[PDB]
């Protein structure tokens, strides 16, 4: 199925949730998505333009200084956060779309990861 | 006080820095040591013509 | 509060 | 509307702020309490000195001869 | 010389004490689960047995033994032992001073163990101490520090 | 070098109060 | 594994210009409201099994003592 | 920057490699106190290897001399209670500060790509930790050793079409006897030197991608090298525990260990309560939860072979459990679940403590059966909570 | 401010002699400790040291 | 090339060091059987580790138990002689191929820049190897083994002022008793792995500064991959050593040693001729020449201080011998001298071997004090031989 916080008040409380916890760091939910993880996000962050990924690291580094520091960002910053307002999926969902008709059609690889 | 700042651009070629003590007063005594000081940690240019 | 696409130069690209 | 990194650098100002959130400032006008720091030091130092002296010797006096030896001597 | 022992072999102790071999007694206070508790009560404690329990002949009830009967009569009986510095020797008097003895021959380190302990914890505390502000000194030029970064959202 | 000379032996003096704070030999030290 | 500039402005101040440990107690209750609030989920979920459990255990081995005890 | 003559001594090559991996890797800033239970369990290891040395100056091996053998230590030696008591205490330390290790890796989720070496081979050193703390345990030749050794080694005839050759083979005889003894002495000696080279694969492969942190994102933007920043970090972590190690070697050296040990062992008579040390027991406890033991046996193995497979699952794109309130919830649940297992493996096998040990076995299974599908649902969580 | 100042400038311009003084108070500090922890022992636990029972020298 | 898809295996992080340093490091073209010989020290190292670990698991080191637990390997174990003959013989030809080993880096002056670290971890190995061997020839608790154990470590009291506090701490209570032979075994077990260690770092610095060839030139111009050039020039020495030790194990497993040490030691008799295993024999002749035993260390730790020294001399341009003549004949008599100080070490000190020896322990430092003159007229060559 698919639950969205409209019709599920299970998911409106797990969407509240992280939406409090994101706001609180100041990073949207798609900083989130680690280049080193999948390889397909290297690739899509590789295709965005670069003021999106200077953003990006700027608000990472924004949120890994606020962690050392032990503090949350500012009310007034806090309430202009905007998470969930999505720069990536788009694009990760072409480059693995094109990943799997590559793979689907002879083909090999653009990338691989490295053992390990 | 003694304290930095730090202005990363990495657009830039080459990186620019100044470390600085606290030197003398006009009328210290020890102005014409710290000038001394100075010239003998003298400038280098990649023009000049002392090279090493 | 939060600010529309239309600022933010990294939100409009 | 420039951006935040490019007005700080074009405008150099005297009244720097920092973060003191865990890190209460000194007034501008202050000494630094720099030889307080090592003394504080100097006595962790006092202690970790004692401890490693108290490691060696146990060990190398372990090796050493035992009680059962020293009774069998006559 | 060590002390001396009362039977050649456990088989020679089991066959003068009826099949039961009585146990060392050098780590009886580490042996036992709650050692010194346990060998106190089990020598003042020998109780008579409650209504309905006959224990087989030749053993004596021992509430605190494990299995309810054990192979040692009351060996703590009272006025068995004259002290030697002026102690009405009573059962109780006895049991505490052979738990004493014991756990002295099971743990004859306690003193320099527990004086070194003592002496290490504090030290060892104002180490901490110095340590946190050593670390709390080394971080406090990151942790105050204040960085633009030309970003909102 | 009169520096040198001056630190060296400084040097010596605390490596020798270590290893006689590390050995204590106040015992042995009849002299 | 490389570096990934930001292009920040950090101002940072020596470690002999400002107080060490008073941050340690300072805003203290604060402190403890966040530490108690943000966590309480997490410490019902550590422990309210265990104690659950345990108490659950010695009812059952009471009972079954009671029971058994004639 | 031609080299043409000495900078930095830091920086010449008979000090270039630990320049670079010890004082110049660049570390998370964020990194928080939990980091330092990897950097301690090392202190731990040599704690354990130097003590071990100096003992082993000292014991016998004979099946006739072990136990007074360690009395000698005990009493004789001086400063040899030290010596024995670090020893014990040590490896329960160790075993303590490498649970806690494995628990912030599980809760970050640090087994996520791309350190799947990293988990591996923390999975492989543990099987060598619990190999080494056994045939450690069964040297002092006191009751419970015996019988521990007897009980566990026998559980290995559980294997179908070899069982009772292996046994018989790894006894040495028809029993635990004086060869058992002398094979576990030598064999205890070797383990922990393969256990240094473990560690040091670990660290190399942790190093090739570098350690995450609380938030789990990418964290190349601000670093900062190790030392001096996390070297003092690492201080204050020791210093603790060299505090709380303190507490157990001087005034509770023996409330971790089993009393039944200071009986000299003896094969015609069994004690009462054959239960191996704190450490072992949640594994031990699933081991009897499980009937019809060779059951049991491919329980154990299933329980590494999860943890094996934990680093290979589904998408699960954000790894910290801080942005994961299921996953967060799930990982208190299983850490709870492990205490009360643990506390189950110390009890009689009797009721109701059978039925307590068959649900948890299984809640400790639905744990790793259950996370990926925590992925594979919140892979599509962007699209349901966009504001678009 | 100012005695510390002070013994700073008395201690704590050669690394040599910063090391000998932290030797010299770490056995100081030790010899010190030492003391006190026994005074300590000797006011809680009297009457029960091996030199004080009343019959300590006549088994023969 | 940007590593986008990965081509192969050798090439990837989990075997790349390894790829680096045993398949792809360029080695000079000319290397002749020597350098075999190094690598062979290394596999008599690890067969030396695997043995003892598996004789260790039947050894007693009780005083009571050692010489019946050994005649025990011999006869109850299954193929247990083997393994006790193949670590004695073992033994001997470790040290016979680390004596190749030196002699070469000697002829072929391998000690020159920029190899001086390499040469001193040289110097360390062979120091453990020392240590190593002697401890481990006093567990076996024979005549010979007691009262070798006896002598070299009551030299020990030579030093002036705390000789006779260090030679009671570490016999461990006025004799060589049970203490000694706890002690000798702990430290057997555990020496080999720091051996391991030694010879890691001697390997990664000359990895560092590359291989010195026969030539003694410059040989960066034609140079080929270790695999598999070397690897099977190093296969034909290994199968010409398993060869000679097969030799040695099953047919004269005997010959190397002492007949004394079937004997269990007794410390009432002495037997009439103590001396140490054949290669301790010329240290233990050059200490026995120099009398004033004081002196015997002190020309010891002399020895050993030549042998740190070499490294470090100012001229030395030509390095091979094969252009060197003086020096390869300097290089003959040092051998010839070296062997026949060997043989002195197992006679009597009955005349005339007490001149033979106080010659040849002389002309062995002459050798050492006479190869920087060389050097400084050498470098003097160049402009008096010219032709034109
Ligand atoms: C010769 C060259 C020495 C050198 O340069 O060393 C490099 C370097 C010094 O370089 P540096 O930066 O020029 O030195 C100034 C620093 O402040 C370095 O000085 P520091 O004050 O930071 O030194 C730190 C040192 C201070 O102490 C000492 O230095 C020794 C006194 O701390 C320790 O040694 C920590 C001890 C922790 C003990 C943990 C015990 C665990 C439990 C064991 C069982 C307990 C049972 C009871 O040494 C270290 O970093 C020391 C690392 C120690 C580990
Ligand atoms: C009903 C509701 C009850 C709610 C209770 C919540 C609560 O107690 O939270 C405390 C705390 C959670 O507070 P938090 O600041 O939200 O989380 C801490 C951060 O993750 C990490 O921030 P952090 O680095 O400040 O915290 C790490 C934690 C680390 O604490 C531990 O490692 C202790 C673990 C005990 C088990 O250390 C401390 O809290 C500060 C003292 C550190 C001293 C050094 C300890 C090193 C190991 C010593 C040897 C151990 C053997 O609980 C735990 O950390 C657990
Ligand atoms: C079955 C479980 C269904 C959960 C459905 C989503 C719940 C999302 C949510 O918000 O849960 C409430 C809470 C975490 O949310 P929050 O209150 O923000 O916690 C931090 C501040 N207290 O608490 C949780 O999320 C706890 C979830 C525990 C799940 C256990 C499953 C077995
Ligand atoms: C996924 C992780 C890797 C897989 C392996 C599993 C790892 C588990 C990590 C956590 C380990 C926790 C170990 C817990 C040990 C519990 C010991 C225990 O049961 O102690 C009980 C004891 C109570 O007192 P006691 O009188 O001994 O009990 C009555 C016994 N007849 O004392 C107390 O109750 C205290
Ligand atoms: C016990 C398992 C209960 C949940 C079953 C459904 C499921 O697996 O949902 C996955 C998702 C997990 O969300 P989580 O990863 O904790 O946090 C967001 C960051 N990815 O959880 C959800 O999306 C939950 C949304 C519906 C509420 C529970 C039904
Ligand atoms: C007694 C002994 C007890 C045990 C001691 C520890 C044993 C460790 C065993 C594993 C050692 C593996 C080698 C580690 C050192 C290494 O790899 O050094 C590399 C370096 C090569 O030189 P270079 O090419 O300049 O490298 C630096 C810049 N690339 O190497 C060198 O330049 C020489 C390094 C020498 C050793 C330094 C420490
Ligand atoms: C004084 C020694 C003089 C000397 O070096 O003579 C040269 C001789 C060379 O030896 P070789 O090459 O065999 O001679 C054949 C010549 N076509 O060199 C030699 O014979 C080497 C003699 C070395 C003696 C060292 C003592
Ligand atoms: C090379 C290093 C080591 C050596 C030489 C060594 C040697 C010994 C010796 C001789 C004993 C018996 C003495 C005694 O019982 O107190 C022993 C016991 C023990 N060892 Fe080790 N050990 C080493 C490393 C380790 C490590 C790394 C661990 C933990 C993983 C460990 C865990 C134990 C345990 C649990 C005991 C039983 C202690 C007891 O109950 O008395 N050892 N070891
Ligand atoms: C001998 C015991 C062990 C030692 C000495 C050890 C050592 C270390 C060290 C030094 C680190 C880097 C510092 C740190 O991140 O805390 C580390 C990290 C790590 N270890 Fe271990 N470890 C041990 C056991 C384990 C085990 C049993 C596992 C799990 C199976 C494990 C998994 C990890 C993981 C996942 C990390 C990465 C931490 C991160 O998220 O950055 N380790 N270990
Ligand atoms: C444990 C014993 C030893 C082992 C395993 C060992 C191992 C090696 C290895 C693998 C090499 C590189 C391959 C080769 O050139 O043969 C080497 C080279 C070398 N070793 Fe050793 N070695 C040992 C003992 C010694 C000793 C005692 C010395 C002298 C003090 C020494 C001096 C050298 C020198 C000078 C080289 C340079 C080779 C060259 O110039 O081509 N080694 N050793
Ligand atoms: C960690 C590895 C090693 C272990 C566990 C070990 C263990 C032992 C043991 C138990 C013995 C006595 C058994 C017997 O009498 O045959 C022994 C003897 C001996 N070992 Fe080792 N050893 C090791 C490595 C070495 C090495 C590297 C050498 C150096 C070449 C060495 C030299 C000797 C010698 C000379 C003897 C006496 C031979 C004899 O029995 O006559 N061992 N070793």
């Amino acid at each position: 199925s698919f639950l969205d916080p409209k019709k599920n008040w299970l998911a409106a409380q797990h969407m509240k949730s992280l939406v409090k916890r994101l706001s609180k760091y100041g990073l949207r939910y798609d900083d989130l998505y680690d280049p080193y993880y999948d390889l397909d996000v290297k690739e899509a962050l590789n295709r965005l333009p670069k003021e999106v990924v200077d953003a990006r690291h700027a608000r990472l580094k924004r949120a890994i200084d606020l962690s050392m520091k032990h503090e949350y960002l500012p009310e007034d910053l806090q309430a202009m956060q905007t998470p969930f307002r999505g720069y990536l999926q788009d694009m990760l969902a072409l480059v693995k779309r094109e990943r799997a008709e590559r793979e689907a059609l002879g083909g090999l690889p653009l990338y691989q990861r490295s053992i390990p | 006080t003694g304290s930095e700042v730090r202005m990363l651009d990495d657009d830039i070629p080459l990186a620019q820095f100044a470390v600085a003590f606290e030197g003398a007063s006009w009328k210290d005594p020890d102005s014409i040591a710290l000038m001394v000081m100075q010239a003998m940690l003298g400038s280098w240019n990649k023009t000049a013509g002392g090279g090493k | 509060a939060p600010p529309p696409p239309t600022a933010m130069i990294y939100d409009r690209a | 509307e420039i951006p935040a990194t490019v007005a700080a650098v074009k405008n150099p100002s005297s009244k720097i702020i920092y973060d003191e959130h865990n890190h209460e400032r000194f007034p501008p006008g202050d000494p630094s309490k720099r030889a307080f720091a090592y003394f504080v030091l100097t006595g962790g130092r006092f202690v970790y000195a004692s401890l490693i002296r108290l490691l060696v010797l146990k060990f190398v006096l372990s090796m050493s001869a035992s009680k059962d030896v020293l009774a069998l001597a006559s | 010389d060590r002390f001396p022992q009362p039977y050649a072999n456990e088989a020679a102790a089991r066959f003068a004490n009826g099949g039961a071999y009585p146990p060392d007694l050098s780590l009886i206070t580490k042996a036992r689960h709650n050692g010194q508790n346990y060998v106190f009560s089990l020598l003042t404690g020998y109780r008579d047995p409650p209504a309905g329990v006959s224990i087989r002949e030749g053993l004596h009830y021992n509430p605190y033994f494990p299995g309810g009967a054990i192979a040692m009569p009351k060996m703590l009986n009272d006025g068995a032992v004259e002290y030697e510095d002026g102690t009405p020797a009573t059962e109780a008097q006895m049991g505490k001073d052979v738990v004493s003895f014991l756990s002295w021959a099971a743990e004859p380190e306690m003193e320099e163990r527990k004086l070194m302990g003592f002496k290490w914890i504090f030290v060892l505390s104002l180490a901490l101490l110095q340590a946190a502000y050593y670390r709390r000194l080394r971080w406090s030029v990151l942790k105050s520090r204040k960085l633009v970064l030309d970003v909102v959202n | 070098q009169p520096a040198d000379v001056k630190a060296a032996a400084m040097w010596g003096v605390a490596a020798a109060t270590g290893g006689l704070y590390l050995v204590q030999v106040s015992i042995l030290v009849l002299p | 594994k490389q570096i990934v500039p930001v292009k920040s402005v950090i101002y940072a101040l020596s470690p002999f210009q400002q107080k060490v440990m008073t941050g340690l107690w300072k805003d203290l209750p604060t402190k403890i409201h966040h530490k108690v609030s943000e966590n309480w989920i997490s410490a019902t979920l550590l422990l309210g099994p265990l104690v659950g459990t345990y108490a659950y255990v010695q009812n059952y081995l009471e009972k079954e003592k009671l029971h058994h005890r004639y | 920057t031609i080299r043409n003559q000495r900078f930095s001594l830091l920086k010449e090559p008979i000090s270039s490699t630990l320049n670079q991996h010890l004082i110049d890797y660049p570390t998370p800033s964020n990194l928080s106190y939990w980091w330092g239970f990897g950097s301690l369990a090392g202190i731990c290891l040599v704690i354990q290897i130097v003590t071990g040395v100096f003992l082993a100056m000292h014991y016998t091996p004979h099946v006739d001399l072990a136990f007074n053998s360690v009395e000698h230590v005990m009493r004789d030696v001086e400063g040899g209670w030290l010596l024995r008591y670090m020893h014990a205490n040590g490896a329960s330390m160790f075993f303590i500060v490498v649970y806690l290790h494995i628990f912030r890796g599980l809760y970050y989720a640090s087994y996520s790509s791309p350190r799947e070496f990293v988990w591996c081979l923390g999975v492989v050193i543990f099987l060598l930790m619990i190999v080494t703390a056994f045939t450690g345990y069964v040297l002092p030749w006191g009751q419970m050793s015996f019988w521990g050794a007897t009980v566990i080694t026998s559980l290995a005839s559980a294997i179908p079409v070899v069982g009772d050759t292996i046994v018989t083979w790894l006894w040495g005889g028809f029993s635990v006897d004086n060869a058992t003894l002398n094979r576990f002495f030598s064999l205890h000696y070797l383990l922990p030197f393969l256990l240094v080279g473990a560690s040091l694969l670990h660290l190399a492969a942790l190093h090739q991608y570098g350690s995450n942190n609380p938030l789990g994102v990418h964290s190349e933007m601000d670093q900062i090298s190790f030392y001096p920043y996390f070297y003092v970090k690492d201080l204050v972590g020791w210093v603790a525990f060299a505090i709380f190690f303190s507490i157990w070697i001087f005034y509770a050296p023996n409330v971790l260990g089993h009393p039944d040990n200071y009986i000299p062992a003896n094969p015609m008579s069994t004690p009462p309560h054959i239960v191996p040390e704190w450490y072992f027991l949640p594994i031990y406890a699933i081991l009897r939860s499980i009937p019809d033991k060779s059951g049991g046996v491919a329980a154990i193995a299933l329980v590494f072979i999860c943890l094996l497979a934990l680093p290979f699952f589904k998408s699960m794109y954000v790894r910290s459990s801080s942005f994961r309130p299921i996953y967060q919830g799930i990982f208190w649940l299983l850490l709870a679940d492990c205490l009360l297992l643990g506390w189950i493996g110390c009890q009689p096998v009797e009721a109701p403590f059978v039925t307590i040990g068959q649900i948890s076995s299984f809640v400790f299974f639905l744990f790793f059966a259950i996370t990926p599908i925590l992925g594979r649902v919140g892979r599509g969580i962007p699209n349901s909570y966009t504001t678009d | 401010g100012g005695i510390f100042e002070s013994l700073y400038k008395v201690v704590m311009r050669r690394n040599s002699v910063y090391v000998t003084f932290v030797i010299a108070g770490a056995f100081l500090g030790e010899r010190a400790v030492d003391y006190g922890i026994h005074k300590l022992w000797e006011a809680n636990n009297v009457g029960k040291r091996y030199e004080d029972i009343p019959v300590l020298g006549q088994k023969l």
